């Protein structure tokens, strides 16, 4: 019924959420932008980003895996792997 | 097993068990289809007290309402022919005590 | 109509920027009166325990 | 400040409210590491067997075998007629029998006495 | 009919469903008004409720206290 | 009855002279033919039994049991085909010979007209069952199971032999017709109490009765599939048939001696159902369910009313069929995974749909779903017990609730859930197994359609 | 679920999990988005106020008090995502998940109904059977003499190898198998 | 096909309860960084919604007109 | 925490293998190879499914069920004053003259 | 619901009537000439109409007429409004007669209380 | 009969809402459906009006008569009071469903 997800759509949506975040400069934001190394965030900000992704995609990321997603590309890979997206 | 961690990668995801680990003596009782000992938002004593108080109060008030019934300011319903003596199964051979209803 | 008005008032009070912890009555009503908890944990545990320990 | 949560048998204490979860000694960390090591060893053995391509059958679980053996075939050899066991067995095996015997005997005696006195409504009772 | 999904936008509606919903709401309200016009007794009562305090001792058969 | 007896004694030489690869085919075909022949015994009269000769007679109680035995033999043959692939030709022929001898002894026991011949054959059934269990069982406990079974039965039945010879000396004959027509009341004295105890205790140990029942789990768990099928379906009904036959000469003392056994049977229903609630072995669960149903039959026979005997007979037939089907399903699951633990294999509805359907039907028949003959018998027994006293209704209600609980519990545990990941030898169900389940289940529904054939002689 | 657990949760992990739980329960209480944003900002203000604390004993005491406050003030019926454990759609499709070992019990006619799929399946089976020895050798080379100390598996060091114990992870059933 | 995400720069918290929340947080000394990600919900076709009383009276306007016409027609038929 | 290099590399390899597995799980255009082997619909549905059961049941009731006594029992029709009994050509008379109540 | 419940339960239950035991006084007590109620529908007519035993009250003739009207004009179920109104008015008159009986019982009880209190006062002095 | 009618309709409307929002069964996530789903909103409003006893809907010809019969009967006063409170609470939870499901701003995923 619902249209299937794709890698490009997942990347677009996660970058959309990150660009809507007010503590991230959209011009310096890319899929390889580390949240703490080159974006200057901290643990609480990373937790809030993970929660925003959970709200965006309508599913919960366990805390054991959420503490390791430090890149938009990593978030995309996790979502695609969980949703069984291969294209 | 309900208390056990759901996000761990168990060898038996439905039973939430691992291969080789010791099995509780009462695993047959503590499966997720049966008795649950998971923590509750409200203490067990408080829940029991509230439930018992509610049911006891309801029973007491039902008894009070039974001994203090509610009705309307009307007389008994009046039926013809000796309060329908024959219609309710009265013996035709015997003659019932007459029941007479007057206008008012 | 009384129920309509009271429910509508209490639902409109949810837009206020005020947060308060729940009441005992709210916890009793939301938890289904605590009946499923007590009556689904205690009798089942006792029956399944006497089925193994005694019989 | 806030009312305290009182744990029970069926309402066990949550892991975040356990006082021992905040008083950690260096020995506790060693115990946790040992537990993790045991779990990892068991997991490795199970995963090797599970991912073996030539395996065709059921991976026998020694823990499951021990549980089934202990619950069924290991009870009597480890039974000693202590006073507790004697009293519990006598009660739970004899008391219900005499209770039901007394109840049924009383009921049947009352019914028989009523029948003998001829004051029991037995009309339309032609199927017994 | 094919409806394209929307992202962060109001969904695409249909004239048929709009007119059907409006028609059925109007039908319900018309039925309520029409029934209340003809059968207002079913809601407001039909016969007056007597006042027991206005009944006379003569018609109730109550003799004067002296007897 | 010779038209049924002789074909079994011809099954023996046919089995021993058939080719090595044709033994199963010949045995199954001719067992089915013998069952078809034995179907003619259902044409019973309304007043007196069918007296073929001075030795054999058939009644409305004997006929359904004979039909059940003759129908059960080929199913046991199919199960033996299942689990005896690698056996040698001579040992397979010996197994078939044991089954045939057991069937012949059961037929003669059910059609015997005298109590002493009935006792001789009813004790003769012990040897083939003991040999089958202790020889073709799979685990170590088969020897202990055989010892328990044999010694429980013999300790029960020897005082029965003493009582029977005493009764013959006192009265003149042990012929059932004579002891029924020439029956006289039994006085309330110690000697009569002990004679009553001898006979009843023999048949109750055979039944079994609660407290005298450990041999039943021991033997049924450790026996092979055919042994379990014959132990649960027919051999348990020897006690009920004997009690329904021997109680003719025990009145009115039965009105006074029935209390301990009635209380034992009802509390045993409760206790065995509760045990079924917490069993880690599937065969043990089925065995304890059998114990509960036989306790209900005991209650019916002891209260001894015309509405209780019909219910007793219907429940005996229905329980035999249902227990045989349950044991067959459990044996299929065991042969797939080589373990009797119930929680070992799950997701069997995902892996095997048709077997899930068979499990559903068998579990529904076990919990007495109307209008099945299981429910018919249970309801008649419950009504008779209610007439007897008005707390038996409470006991029967709680027993019925627990029965439904454990039946659906075993169904949900075995069939529903997530399949075990490391069990990758679940092959598709065989046509033989599917046909076995169908042949178990269809006669139950046909007897539901026509229930007057299994309601005994008091119908 | 994809990550091997550690022996224990550090203080940072404990406080982060408490923060996420508190935010989720606050969202459950504050249904509307603006109210939730206001109170979530207040909650993060509290956390940032307590963020800088050199005394670990005092930090642990604050964490314990915060956990007690959360347990007292938690939502009795918190929001749960439908697919998450305890959700209304949790484990809904577990009955539709059938494995490839079931798939290889098919009849030849059924297999002939899908000719192209089973060629690739045979290729996958050969690939699995040609790597098991290398996988077990790599696993036994890298383990300490006592044994594994964690549930983390090594990757494939060589170019022609595959990460050990990959078959079931790769060939697990799809989240919507039917 | 290939649904395209709208431009992200169009999401502003002005004219929204979110701006009131931002004013309150600024008064308290704080800030709300997720304003726009929630501000998508307060614009477009979602900007205005009816009240509870207005929802119950969804089709009263046409129902009343139909009732008036029906009453007039019935009276006319009764007269003639 | 974060991804160690070993964990990241293993995850990358597993993702590659999983995506290739799913791509293989796709089907071919030819893949399902089957063996070689409305007024009309509503009319053919109405004759059988409705007309045959009603015929069978009417035949069973009119000639088998009603051939035995008391199998089909009908509650007797209500007789009101001022009526005509059709069986015997009878006239059930009217009631009394009602006293006016206004 | 009503003030009579409050009067009986929080006042003088002796002066308030008992619904399950009334009437207590003789029907002719205070009525020099009282007319017996008249039943129009006969027992045979009610039996033939198969009225329910609760419906065989003194208002049964209007119910019979309503049933006959409804049966005759079956397809047009919006027909017997006049018969329905007549039956409802007859039931209303029966109910107001019951209310009159209740009020008569109440004031007879209070008159008895006044008389006995006056007698007690006379006996005392 | 009347309850069968309007309760089946209410359950169908709830199922339509759940299916449209990707198996979401939480009113805390439902919102904006008054204009998002016109026909479902109309049907649910009509069903809730019938459930609470709108003076000329299906629920009026049963619930109103039931309440009138309970009032004019020799019954338990506590039972009568509880029946009235139950009717008020029925109106209350109908209001809760409507308010949290159809009125307000969206709370579902983008
Ligand atoms: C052992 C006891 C046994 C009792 C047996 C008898 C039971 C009787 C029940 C009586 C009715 C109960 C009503 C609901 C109570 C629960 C409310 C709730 O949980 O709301 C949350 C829920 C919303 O929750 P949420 O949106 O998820 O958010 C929750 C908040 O975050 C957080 O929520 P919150 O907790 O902040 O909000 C709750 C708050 C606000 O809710 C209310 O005030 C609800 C009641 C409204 C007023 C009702 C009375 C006034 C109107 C009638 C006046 C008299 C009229 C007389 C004449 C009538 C005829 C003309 O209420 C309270 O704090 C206390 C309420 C006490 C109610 C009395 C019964 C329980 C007493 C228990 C003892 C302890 C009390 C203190 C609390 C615990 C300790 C701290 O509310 C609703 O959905 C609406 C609730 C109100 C509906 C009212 C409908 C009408 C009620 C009947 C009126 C009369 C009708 C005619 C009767 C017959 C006349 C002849
Ligand atoms: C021991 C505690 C005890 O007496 O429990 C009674 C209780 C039965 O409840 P009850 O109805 O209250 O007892 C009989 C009435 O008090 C009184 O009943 P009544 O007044 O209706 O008279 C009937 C009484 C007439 O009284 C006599 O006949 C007294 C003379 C008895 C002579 C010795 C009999 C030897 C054979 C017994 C079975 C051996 C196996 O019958 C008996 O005494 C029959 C005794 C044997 C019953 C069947 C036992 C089967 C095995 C049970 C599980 C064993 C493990 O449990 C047993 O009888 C089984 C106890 C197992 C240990
Ligand atoms: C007779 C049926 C015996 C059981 C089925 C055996 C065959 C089979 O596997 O069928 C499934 C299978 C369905 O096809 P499939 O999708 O390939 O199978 C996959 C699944 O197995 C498909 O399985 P499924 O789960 O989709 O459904 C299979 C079905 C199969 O399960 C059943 O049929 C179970 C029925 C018995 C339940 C337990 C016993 C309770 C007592 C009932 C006694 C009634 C006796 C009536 C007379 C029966 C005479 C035979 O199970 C159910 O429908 C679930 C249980 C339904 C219970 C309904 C209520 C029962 C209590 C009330 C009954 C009242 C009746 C009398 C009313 C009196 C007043 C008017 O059937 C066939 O393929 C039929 C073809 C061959 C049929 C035989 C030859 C026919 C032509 C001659
Ligand atoms: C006489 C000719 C009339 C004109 C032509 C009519 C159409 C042609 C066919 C002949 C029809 C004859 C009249 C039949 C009833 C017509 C409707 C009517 O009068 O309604 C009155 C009433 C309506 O009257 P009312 O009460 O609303 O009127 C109120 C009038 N005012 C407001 C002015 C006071 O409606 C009904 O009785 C409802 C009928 C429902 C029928 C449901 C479908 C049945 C389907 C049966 C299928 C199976 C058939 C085979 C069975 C045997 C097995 C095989
Ligand atoms: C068990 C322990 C108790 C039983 C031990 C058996 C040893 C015999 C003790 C009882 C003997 C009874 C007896 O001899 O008299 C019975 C009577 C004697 O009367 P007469 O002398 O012939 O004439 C009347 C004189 N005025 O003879 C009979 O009735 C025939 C039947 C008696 C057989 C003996 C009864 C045996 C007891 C049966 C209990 C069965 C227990 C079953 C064990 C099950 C174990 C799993
Ligand atoms: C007045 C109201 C009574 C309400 C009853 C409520 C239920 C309480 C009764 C049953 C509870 C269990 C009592 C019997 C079980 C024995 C208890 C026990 O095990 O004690 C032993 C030691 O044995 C004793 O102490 C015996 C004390 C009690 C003896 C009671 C009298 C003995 C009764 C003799 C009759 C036995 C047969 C009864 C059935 C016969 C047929 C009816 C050791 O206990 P521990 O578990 O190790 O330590 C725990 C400390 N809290
Ligand atoms: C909140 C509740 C507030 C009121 C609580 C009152 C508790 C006491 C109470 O109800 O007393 C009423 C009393 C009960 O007495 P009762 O048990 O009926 O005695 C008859 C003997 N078989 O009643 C009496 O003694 C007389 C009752 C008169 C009315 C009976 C109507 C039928
Ligand atoms: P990030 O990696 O940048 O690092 C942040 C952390 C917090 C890990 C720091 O590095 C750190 O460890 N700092 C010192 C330790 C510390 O801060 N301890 C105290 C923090 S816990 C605390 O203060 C919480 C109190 C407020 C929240 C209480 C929650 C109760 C509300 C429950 C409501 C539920 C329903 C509404």
């Amino acid at each position: 019924d619902a249209p299937p997800l794709t890698l490009e759509a997942i990347k677009d949506r996660v970058l959309y959420v990150l660009k809507l975040y007010d503590k991230i400069d959209p011009e310096k934001l890319s899929v390889n932008s580390h949240f703490m190394k080159d974006l200057g965030l901290d643990s609480l900000d990373q937790v809030e980003i993970i929660m925003a992704m959970e709200d965006e995609f309508g599913f919960e990321i366990p805390d054991i895996d959420a503490e390791k997603l430090m890149c938009p590309q990593e978030i995309v890979d996790y979502i695609a792997d969980k949703k069984d997206v291969y294209e | 097993q309900q208390e056990r961690d759901p996000w761990y990668d168990w060898d038996h995801p439905d039973l939430r068990l691992n291969w080789g680990e010791p099995i509780h003596w009462d695993l047959d009782m503590y499966i997720r289809n049966r008795v649950d000992t998971s923590p509750t938002p409200v203490s067990w004593n408080t829940m029991c007290k509230h439930l018992f108080g509610f049911v006891a109060f309801m029973l007491f008030m039902f008894w009070v309402g039974e001994i203090y019934p509610s009705y309307q300011p009307v007389g008994p319903k009046q039926y013809p022919y000796n309060d329908l003596y024959l219609e309710r199964g009265g013996d035709p051979t015997k003659e019932p005590e007459p029941v007479v209803h007057y206008e008012i | 109509i009384m129920g309509f008005m009271l429910a509508l008032e209490l639902n409109n009070t949810t837009y206020y920027l005020k947060f308060k912890y729940p009441s005992q009555t709210y916890k009793f009503s939301n938890m289904l009166g605590y009946y499923p908890s007590i009556m689904h944990r205690l009798p089942t545990y006792h029956n399944l325990s006497m089925s193994q320990k005694s019989a | 400040s806030f009312p305290k949560y009182k744990p029970s048998r069926l309402a066990t204490l949550p892991a975040t409210l356990d006082p021992a979860e905040y008083d950690i000694s260096p020995e506790t960390r060693k115990a946790q590491a040992e537990r993790l090591a045991i779990r990892s060893r068991l997991k490795r053995e199970y995963l090797l067997q599970y991912n073996d391509p030539n395996r065709l059958g059921v991976i026998e679980d020694p823990a499951l075998i021990r549980w089934t053996y202990a619950r069924s075939a290991n009870i009597y050899p480890n039974f000693r007629p202590t006073p507790k066991t004697s009293l519990l067995g006598a009660l739970f095996g004899i008391g219900p029998l005499f209770f039901w015997y007394y109840v049924f005997k009383t009921d049947r005696d009352k019914k028989e006495k009523l029948i003998q006195e001829g004051k029991l409504d037995q009309t339309f009772n032609i199927s017994y | 009919v094919h409806i394209e999904p929307r992202y962060r936008q109001f969904p695409q509606l249909t004239r048929s469903q709009l007119i059907q919903a409006e028609f059925f709401s109007a039908t319900m309200w018309f039925w309520i008004l029409w029934r209340f016009w003809h059968d207002s007794d079913a809601v407001l009562g039909h016969f007056p409720y007597p006042d027991p305090s206005q009944w006379t001792d003569e018609e109730l058969g109550i003799l004067p206290d002296d007897e | 009855m010779l038209k049924i007896i002789i074909p079994t004694t011809m099954l023996l030489p046919m089995t021993w002279m058939s080719k090595h690869n044709m033994i199963w085919i010949n045995a199954t075909v001719h067992s089915l033919l013998i069952s078809l022949i034995s179907l003619s015994l259902l044409n019973q009269l309304g007043e007196n039994s069918l007296n073929f000769s001075l030795t054999f007679f058939s009644d409305s109680l004997s006929a359904p049991l004979l039909v059940l035995t003759t129908w059960l033999l080929p199913l046991m043959l199919m199960a033996s085909q299942s689990h005896l692939s690698k056996e040698t030709t001579t040992r397979k022929k010996l197994y078939i010979t044991m089954l045939i001898l057991l069937q012949l002894f059961l037929i003669m026991t059910f059609t015997a007209t005298e109590l002493i011949l009935f006792y001789i054959l009813f004790e003769a059934t012990l040897v083939p069952t003991l040999i089958i269990i202790t020889r073709w069982g799979n685990q170590t406990e088969r020897l202990n199971a055989g010892l328990y079974f044999l010694f429980y039965t013999l300790a029960g039945s020897l005082p029965l032999l003493v009582a029977l010879v005493y009764i013959q000396n006192t009265t003149g004959s042990l012929n059932f017709l004579i002891i029924h027509y020439w029956s006289h009341p039994l006085s309330n004295s110690w000697s009569n109490i002990f004679m009553w105890l001898a006979c009843i205790m023999a048949f109750m140990v055979k039944m079994p009765l609660y407290g005298l029942h450990l041999w039943l789990p021991k033997a049924h768990v450790e026996a092979p599939i055919a042994g379990s099928m014959v132990l649960a379906a027919v051999l348990l009904k020897l006690g009920g048939y004997g009690m329904m036959r021997i109680t003719t000469i025990l009145n009115p003392l039965t009105n006074y001696m029935a209390y301990p056994f009635l209380m034992l049977s009802m509390w045993g229903m409760i206790m065995t159902s509760s045990i079924c609630l917490r069993q880690t072995d599937l065969k043990s669960l089925i065995a304890y369910s059998s114990v509960s149903h036989m306790a209900l039959v005991i209650v019916a026979i002891m209260i001894q009313t015309p509405w209780s005997f019909m219910g007793a007979t219907a429940l005996m037939i229905a329980h035999g069929l249902t227990s045989s089907m349950l044991f067959c399903l459990a044996n299929t699951n065991y042969e797939r995974v080589h373990s009797r633990t119930m929680i070992l294999a799950r997701g069997l509805q995902t892996l095997l749909p048709l077997m899930a359907t068979w499990w559903l039907v068998a579990s529904l028949t076990n919990l007495a779903l109307p209008p099945s003959i299981n429910l018919i018998g249970e309801l008649f027994i419950i009504t008779a017990s209610f007439s007897w006293s008005n707390i038996t209704i409470i006991l029967m209600g709680m027993n019925m609730m627990i029965t439904a609980l454990y039946s659906l519990y075993m169904l949900i545990t075995t069939q529903r859930g997530k399949y075990t990941h490391h069990i990758n030898n679940i092959k598709p169900s065989f046509t033989r197994e599917n046909a076995l389940m169908a042949l178990h289940i269809l006669p139950l529904l046909l007897l539901t359609l026509n229930p007057k054939m299994i309601l005994g002689p008091l119908y | 679920a994809f990550s091997a657990p550690a022996a224990y949760l550090t203080h940072q992990q404990k406080v982060l999990r408490l923060y996420k739980r508190a935010l989720r329960h606050l969202e459950s209480w504050c249904v509307h988005r603006d109210k939730y944003r206001y109170f979530a900002c207040l909650m993060r203000a509290r956390f940032d106020e307590h963020k800088n604390e050199k005394d670990m004993v005092k930090a642990t005491q604050l964490l314990r008090q915060a956990e007690e406050e959360f347990w007292y003030g938690q939502h009795p019926q918190p929001y749960i995502f439908p697919e998450s454990p305890g959700g209304t759609s949790y484990e809904r499709y577990e009955c539709y998940k059938v494995p490839e070992w079931c798939l290889d019990d098919w009849h030849p006619s059924e297999k002939a109904m899908y000719p192209d799929y089973f060629a690739k399946r045979e290729q996958w089976k050969r690939l699995r059977r040609e790597s098991w020895e290398r996988e077990v050798k790599q696993l036994q080379e890298e383990t300490p003499p006592g044994g594994p100390r964690t549930e983390a598996l090594p990757p494939a060091r060589k170019e022609g190898d595959l990460p050990p114990l990959w078959w079931h992870i790769v060939t697990r059933p799809r989240e919507r198998p039917m | 096909s290939k649904m395209e995400l709208p431009d992200y720069k169009q999401w502003k918290i002005e004219g929204t309860p979110l701006e009131t929340v931002q004013e309150k947080l600024a008064a308290r000394g704080l800030r709300d960084p997720w304003g726009r990600n929630e501000a998508w919900r307060y614009s477009g076709g979602f900007a205005n919604n009816v009240s509870f009383v207005g929802a119950l009276l969804k089709g009263f306007k046409w129902g009343f007109a139909a009732f008036v016409v029906a009453v007039g027609a019935e009276y006319y038929l009764e007269s003639q | 925490s974060g991804y160690t290099p070993d964990e990241k590399l293993r995850l990358q390899q597993l993702r590659e293998l999983r995506r290739r597995w799913l791509k293989d799980q796709e089907l071919s255009p030819r893949e399902p190879v089957l063996p070689p082997r409305k007024t009309y619909r509503h009319s053919i549905f109405a004759v059988t499914h409705v007309l045959i059961p009603v015929w069978i049941i009417h035949y069973y009731l009119k000639y088998h069920v009603t051939a035995k006594p008391y199998t089909v029992v009908e509650r007797k029709p209500r007789i009101f004053p001022g009526d005509t009994i059709l069986e015997t050509g009878e006239v059930i008379p009217l009631m009394k003259e009602f006293p006016d109540q206004h | 619901m009503g003030a009579h419940l409050a009067r009986r339960y929080l006042g003088d239950a002796s002066k308030e009537p008992d619904p399950l035991r009334m009437p207590t006084f003789p029907p002719d007590y205070g009525f020099p000439e009282r007319k017996e109620r008249e039943m129009v529908a006969t027992q045979q007519e009610m039996n033939d109409a198969q009225l329910m035993l609760q419906q065989r009250d003194y208002c049964a003739h209007y119910l019979i007429q309503l049933l006959k009207c409804k049966r005759d004009s079956f397809p047009n179920f919006l027909a017997c409004k006049h018969e329905q109104h007549d039956w409802d008015y007859c039931e209303h008159l029966d109910y107001v007669k019951r209310m009159k009986e209740f009020e008569r019982e109440r004031r007879l009880l209070q008159r008895k209380k006044r008389r006995e209190q006056r007698e007690a006062e006379m006996a005392r002095g | 009969c009347m309850h069968a009618f309007f309760k089946a309709m209410l359950f169908m409307c709830s199922g339509s809402i759940i299916h449209s929002l990707n198996d979401e069964q939480d009113i805390r996530k439902m919102g904006g459906l008054y204009k998002a789903m016109p026909f479902t909103t109309t049907a649910l409003i009509i069903g809730s009006l019938a459930l609470t006893g709108m003076p000329y809907l299906t629920g009026f010809y049963s619930k109103d008569l039931i309440i009138e019969a309970v009032n004019m009967s020799y019954t338990n006063a506590w039972a009568l009071l509880m029946t009235l409170i139950a009717t008020s609470l029925t109106a209350a939870y109908s209001t809760r469903i409507i308010f949290f499901a159809f009125l307000g701003k969206p709370r579902f995923p983008p």
